[PDB]
């Protein structure tokens, strides 16, 4: 759904 | 107490200095010549633009619009790094974190963009370019009406003479907005924003003791921000339809869709 945002967040 | 709220203003201010490379401090230095360091390459027209490519990083309006995309994306990354330092933000439901950011980052982009603006133009590429407001209006519709609302906000907003340490809390108040469409769990968001608003009010009384109801003035601008944002999303809706050689960046596409 928001895979770049999820990824920037959980990075 | 007041002590815990100054500590919060300090933690936020430090994260902001760390997360955002070009602060309002540097930006005002540059825009006043008072940096006494190398002035920015001024972009006032088509020729100055193409001579400018050295200090910057197929159609001109399409090239400008799509170069702002790389800037927006690095902004979203800086703002996302910043939100993670807002105490209690990362402990929220990950789906809430995404929602707050999704609706927040554009309101913070326009807030901080104002730091880089005066009546005549805006600093670009971390203060080493300066693109004129007139040249930006000069672009061909629907690209000539893209940055003019942001210049309009920035001139009213810069009036309040806020500094980096005020903006650090103000930014954090905008992200922790409990009224974002789709939030699974408003209350713990509203718990943090309550604290942030209390920290902001303290900060504004201390840093601007002469200035009075600056706190009240600054909460009404959080409304001006949402309309410059919805107006902005519509203008993208239009050019996504009328201009289909243009690529919207994946990250920008995640944000603006379902918005």
């Amino acid at each position: 759904r928001h895979k770049i945002l999820h990824r920037l967040l959980q990075e | 107490e007041s002590a815990d709220l100054r500590a919060l203003a300090k933690h936020l201010y430090d994260s902001y200095i760390k997360s955002f490379p070009l602060t309002k401090a540097k930006a005002r230095a540059i825009l006043t010549g008072k940096t006494t360091d190398k002035s920015p390459f001024v972009i006032y027209d088509m020729n100055s633009l193409m001579m400018g490519e050295d200090k910057i990083k197929k159609e001109v309006a399409i090239r400008i619009f799509q170069g702002c995309q790389f800037c927006s994306v690095e902004a979203v990354q800086e703002i996302t790094e910043y939100a993670k330092s807002i105490p209690g933000f990362v402990n929220l439901d990950l789906n809430d974190q995404v929602t707050l950011l999704k609706y927040g980052v554009h309101e913070i982009i326009y807030t901080m963009l104002a730091s880089l603006m005066n009546k005549d133009g805006v600093l670009i590429s971390e203060g080493q370019g300066f693109m004129t407001r007139e040249f930006l209006k000069s672009l061909r519709k629907p690209f000539g009406d893209f940055m003019e609302p942001k210049f309009e906000f920035a001139v009213k907003f810069n009036a309040l003479e806020l500094d980096d340490s005020d903006l650090a809390i103000f930014i954090a108040v905008i992200i922790l907005s409990g009224d974002r469409p789709g939030l699974l769990n408003v209350k713990p968001i509203e718990d943090i924003q309550d604290n942030l608003l209390q920290a902001l009010e303290l900060q504004l009384k201390l840093n601007h003791p002469e200035s009075s109801q600056l706190f009240a003035k600054l909460l009404q601008k959080m409304t001006d921000l949402r309309q410059i944002v919805t107006e902005h999303v519509q203008l993208l809706q239009v050019i996504k339809k009328t201009e289909t050689d243009m690529s919207l960046h994946p990250l920008l596409q995640e944000i603006y869709k379902d918005l």
